């Protein structure tokens, strides 16, 4: 009590679901969002099975798991299982109680109206939460980075959101939602396997995927030049021993799967690359308004982590565009928790206030409370 | 500042070192307590030679000045490169399991010595 | 007669277990001699690495200001 | 043997919950319930339990093959505390000695129940 | 009845031997574990050593020719 | 715990020697009583040197402190070789006809120290 009230911080995805105590800064509890069932059937005594596995406990003994995916970036193939994973973060991980402390969650920008109120409503209308709010992914890492005029590019795992706040927010648009990210590439990777007598079928393997991934996969400096160098087995293949028992020396599988980012032609889109939606997003705006945004790109989430992001922005756009102002593209520490930095901010304010939802506010202005009071 | 014209701190020194003992810190205690200002002095003479890595507007951290760099890691009894990697480039990744650090990049010099 | 077998059984383990053991401990033993060497190699061209690219770190600097 | 106490605690919460008389922290939405602990009512008040030892602890289980090299000695101390099998106890034999708890508690009620 | 005896002698030979080389084995084990841990951490840096200067001698190259 | 702040064992002893007397536990029968508690005791100084004969899941038991597992079986008045062999390692076989032992082959430890 005293000088304490607590607010939990979450930011849940498509990857991972972040959380942490109170005021903290990085995310202390976090586990893979998957919820699945006994395939195997339980040995249903040995434990009336139930508990479709969730947390650092399911990740840990997949296999035998039929993992079942609720949240593909975005839509929600199922709410019902939802609650069952909400049931692992505050009460197996955090250790406390939502009928006790406040909850901040993440919001992705143009997300159906239905699902304001079907989340809300699971809080408030059944599990008491005295208070909560959604803020919106990208603007939290403007903050916490330390800038006031940029064009963020938040993509952690989930959508790519092309968002040029540097001022304030809800104006025209400038922004851009794509399916095009993380999960994305991990479903195709062992598309492009089969050609090498691998293929990594279902969901239990698919995640091992991911693992192999953020170890050794990387982007090519340019795939033209490299295409030549490909000779040479010094810099392209790899040794990765499997730690279940496999030998897999990848070398054109670690930048031909990425390639798809800037290439949608290998996915079936007519969408360009990810620096031509950024001119149209642009364009759209002011002209006085552009000069010093070029002058400081931001670029976070887990996408930018990987091993020749940065330097490849910097020779396609400077060639087709605006030649005047300085090019630099900021890359924090951790880019990828930038978003859980900015996070933990606004949780911790008290200016906060006049923006959440109470409990009381709810039942005043009935479900539309949410689409009354936010926007 | 440094000299103050009404303290005489060079001819208090040993007024103070007779009530020093009055309580009970005798010259065994007294140098076992300067090591410790002396680690906060060792801090004092560290500060970062804006490293000129970067071609224009952020920046890295350098220390061009060694000994002085040195001098603090020597008496802290630490090792002097990962002092270096672990504070010039902050670590996160405490998933309860409980964190694997190292991950990190440079930043500018102003939260650098903020963070000093 | 029957304790002898027993007793005689063990010793074919304990000498099954000795010979396996101590066949793979030697040739664990001398591939750590190989990764040891190939630790101190890999740890010295990083060595030649690191220094490398801190001199054109220098480099870089003195170049931009003669440009400017 | 597999099912260790954290298990057997997981099938009453699912088996029960829903019979009178008990709680936890996953029905009962109250964070005064441990997720290592769970609550229990009695005939009126509130006790919260755990589940150290449990299985072992109750058990006890001892077989011949370790008795009987007991019972076989020629020492007349020894062998005491082995009597000639069964002193007004008999009925089976082999069932552990938790659930012989049980045995012991109900033939005190059962001789409790027949008299003035 | 000798035979029982002698048979004996022989047993305690190869427990000590599979024990004191199992001993080594778990330390050498434990040896590698470590030394394997700082060479794919010395492998990172040697990587991404070998990233730095690919972009200071690219970045150098443009310098130069600004400057002339 | 050993010590209580409470009671006084040391000076409650000489006193209670009285009450065994007064039912009749002459010094003859407390004598004879004592030895029951020294192998209760012979017992308790007997653990398990987790034997390291296997290299990594399972393991064996072997006693490396042979003078306090002696201590017992000299004082169980039996075999001290038999003693480890027959409980180290259980017999299973009763056929009617009544058993024939010494057949099996080592457990872990916990089980160990369970059946203990
Ligand atoms: N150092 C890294 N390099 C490349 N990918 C990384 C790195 N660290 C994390 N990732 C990846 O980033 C993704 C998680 O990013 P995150 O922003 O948390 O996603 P989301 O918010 O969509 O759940 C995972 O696919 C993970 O493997
Ligand atoms: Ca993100």
């Amino acid at each position: 009590d005293e000088d304490e009230t607590t607010a939990l911080v979450c930011d849940n995805g498509s990857g991972l679901v972040k959380a942490g105590f109170a005021g903290d800064d990085a995310p202390r509890a976090v586990f893979p969002s998957i919820v699945g069932r006994p395939r195997h059937q339980g040995v249903m005594v040995g434990m009336g099975q139930k508990d479709s596995y969730v947390g650092d406990e399911a990740q840990s003994k997949r296999g035998i798991l039929t993992l079942k995916y609720p949240i593909e970036h975005g839509i929600i193939t199922n709410w019902d299982d939802m609650e069952k994973i909400w049931h692992h973060t505050f009460y197996n991980e955090l250790r406390v109680a939502p009928e006790e402390h406040p909850t901040l969650l993440t919001e992705a920008p143009l997300n159906p109206k239905a699902n304001r109120e079907k989340m809300t409503q699971i809080m408030f209308e059944t599990f008491n939460v005295p208070a909560m709010y959604v803020a919106i992914q990208a603007v939290l890492s403007l903050y916490a980075s330390g800038r006031t005029t940029g064009i963020v590019l938040d993509s952690g795992d989930g959508v790519t959101h092309n968002v040029p706040i540097y001022e304030g927010y809800a104006l025209p648009h400038a922004i851009m939602r794509l399916d095009l990210a993380g999960r994305d590439l991990t479903d195709y990777l062992m598309k492009i396997l089969t050609e090498r007598g691998y293929s990594f079928v279902t969901t239990a393997e698919r995640e091992i995927v991911r693992d192999i991934k953020e170890k050794l996969c990387y982007v090519a400096l340019d795939f033209e030049n490299e295409m030549a160098t490909a000779a040479s087995s010094s810099s392209l293949e790899k040794s990765y021993e499997l730690p279940d028992g496999q030998v897999i020396t990848i070398g054109n599988e670690r930048f031909r799967c990425p390639e798809t980012l800037f290439q949608p032609s290998f996915i079936g889109m007519e969408s360009a690359g990810i620096h031509e939606t950024t001119y149209n997003s642009i364009m759209k705006c002011d002209i006085d308004i552009r000069k010093d945004l070029y002058a400081n790109n931001v670029m976070s989430g887990g996408t930018t982590m990987y091993p020749g992001i940065a330097d490849r922005m910097q020779k396609e756009i400077t060639a087709l565009a605006p030649s005047t102002m300085k090019i630099k593209i900021i890359a924090p520490p951790e880019r990828k928790y930038s978003v859980w930095i900015g996070g933990s901010i606004l949780a911790s304010l008290s200016t906060f206030q006049q923006m959440w939802i109470t409990k009381q506010e709810y039942d005043e202005a009935g479900p539309s409370i949410v689409h009354r009071k936010c926007f | 500042c440094f000299d103050v014209s009404t303290i005489d701190d060079s001819g208090e020194f040993k007024i103070i070192v007779k009530a020093m003992e009055t309580l009970g810190l005798k010259e065994s205690d007294q140098n076992s307590i300067w090591r410790i200002l002396a680690a906060i002095l060792h801090i004092g003479n560290i500060t970062f030679a804006e490293a000129a890595e970067q071609r224009t507007g952020t920046t890295t951290v350098k220390v061009s000045d060694t000994k002085s760099l040195a001098a603090a890691a020597s008496c802290l009894k630490t090792d002097q490169q990962s002092l270096s990697i672990a504070l010039c480039y902050r670590s996160i990744s405490t998933g309860v399991g409980k964190r694997c650090e190292v991950i990190s990049v440079p930043m500018d010099c102003n939260q650098a010595a903020y963070s000093r | 007669a029957r304790k002898l077998v027993i007793i005689e059984s063990d010793l074919e383990r304990a000498e099954e277990r000795a010979e396996l053991s101590e066949g793979k401990c030697a040739e664990l033993e001398e591939e750590l001699k190989t990764v040891t060497n190939n630790l101190k190699s890999l740890e010295a061209q990083a060595e030649k690495y690191s220094q490398k690219e801190d001199k054109y770190e220098e480099e870089i600097k003195v170049l931009s200001d003669k440009l400017k | 043997a597999k099912s260790t106490d954290q298990t057997f605690l997981d099938s009453i919460c699912k088996q029960f919950e829903k019979n009178p008389h008990l709680q936890s922290y996953v029905v009962s939405k109250d964070r005064s319930i441990g997720d290592t602990c769970f609550r229990l009512k009695h005939y009126a008040g509130d006790v919260t339990y755990d589940v150290r030892g449990f299985l072992d602890k109750n058990k006890d289980t001892l077989f011949g093959d370790l008795i009987s090299s007991m019972q076989s000695s020629s020492d007349p101390l020894v062998q005491g505390l082995f009597p000639p099998t069964r002193p007004e106890d008999s009925k089976k034999r082999p069932e552990t000695a938790g659930s012989q708890f049980r045995n012991a508690m109900n033939a005190l009620i059962t001789t409790l129940l027949a008299c003035s």
